[PDB]
């Protein structure tokens, strides 16, 4: 959901408080990304 | 209640005062009066 996937051009193209924002929801989704993966990690360690 | 309080006062062309907020960029916010991206209080601008 921010404009753009890469962080520098996001904190260049935008103003310190939007850029925040955008940095935040890339924050927010990355590390859900980690959490899926460690769940999925610790789920699969069980097995083995 | 409040720990320490300061009135700041000064006077601008009115175009500017969307400057005196957080973190926005433009001469009297680089060069003039710059208020911190972390800072409690408020703006009060008038005509004189």
């Amino acid at each position: 959901g921010a404009i753009s996937s890469v962080l520098n051009d996001i904190l260049s193209r935008l103003d310190k408080v939007e850029a925040e924002v955008q940095i935040d929801r890339l924050i927010t989704g990355r590390l859900q990304s980690l959490q899926t993966y460690v769940t999925q990690q610790l789920i699969r360690a069980a097995e083995i | 209640c409040f720990t320490n309080v300061y009135a700041d006062s000064f006077v601008i062309r009115g175009n500017e005062v969307s400057q005196i907020a957080p973190g926005q960029t433009g001469n009297i916010a680089d060069y003039n009066y710059k208020l911190p991206d972390d800072f409690t209080g408020c703006v009060i601008a008038w005509n004189s």
